[PDB]
């Protein structure tokens, strides 16, 4: 009460490991420019691992940026490039690594930042062919490469 | 209470709690002359403590 | 010899392959790969595609 205080918490540090994926189909990557637009911090939240597809900004005045996608707007589908996997400082440097071909499982695509984390998307899977990934296992099997 | 010395007035324990990832899972089934497919990932937690 | 399989979309057994029907549109739409090596069904029900 007084004399004697008890036992509280000063810090709660859990840490995950990585997303996985296959060891024999290849991993194929290229550092992108990062568009200021978007709220990054609110992408890198959680310490579990999760997995974002990319678009790309095509031409304008921000030609080379990429941005996380929107499954609403027909030209993020249409400019889709990878998903960036191992989670990123965002801002001891803009430029990270997208992957472009790659297998990552069912469970570790968040696409939505307020959505559960290591659950599968609805969204995204019922919106797979048009933004040209193909699952076979739960693995998604993609190449943005072809 | 077996008594005991210091020198010192306050007294402070600090307590490291660790919840380590606990080693589970069973190895995934295939069929010979397969490519393999990865394992899932794990989560360890350390939290502390003071008194 | 050699035959292409075809999974199956949706259904009690969704999820298995079966040789590809060059007559039939879901064989030849949702055709997933073929098999090489031989196997014996009475061995195992689950071939390596």
């Amino acid at each position: 009460m007084d004399k004697v205080k008890l036992f509280q918490t000063i810090g709660r540090v859990e840490y995950w490991e990585r997303v996985p994926r296959l060891h024999a189909y290849g991993v194929f990557a290229l550092p992108f420019p990062m568009d200021p637009d978007v709220n990054w911090a609110q992408w890198f939240t959680g310490p579990h691992p999760r997995a974002f597809l990319v678009s790309i900004h095509k031409y304008g005045p921000k030609a080379g940026h990429v941005y996380p996608t929107n499954l609403t707007d027909e030209d993020a589908l249409l400019n889709v490039i990878g998903m960036v996997l191992d989670g990123h400082d965002y801002e001891n440097d803009p430029n990270v690594t997208v992957t472009l071909k790659a297998a990552v499982p069912i469970e570790y695509v968040q696409q939505d930042p307020q959505a559960p984390a290591l659950q599968p998307h609805q969204a995204v899977l019922d919106a797979a062919e048009v933004l040209k990934l193909k699952v076979i296992k739960g693995h998604y099997f993609f190449d943005y490469t072809r | 209470f077996p008594e005991d010395s210091t020198f010192a007035s306050e007294l402070e324990l600090y307590l490291l709690r660790t919840q380590d990832a606990e080693q589970t899972g069973m190895t995934f089934v295939h069929q010979v002359g397969s490519t393999s497919l990865p394992v899932e990932a794990r989560v360890a937690k350390v939290d502390l403590a003071k008194a």
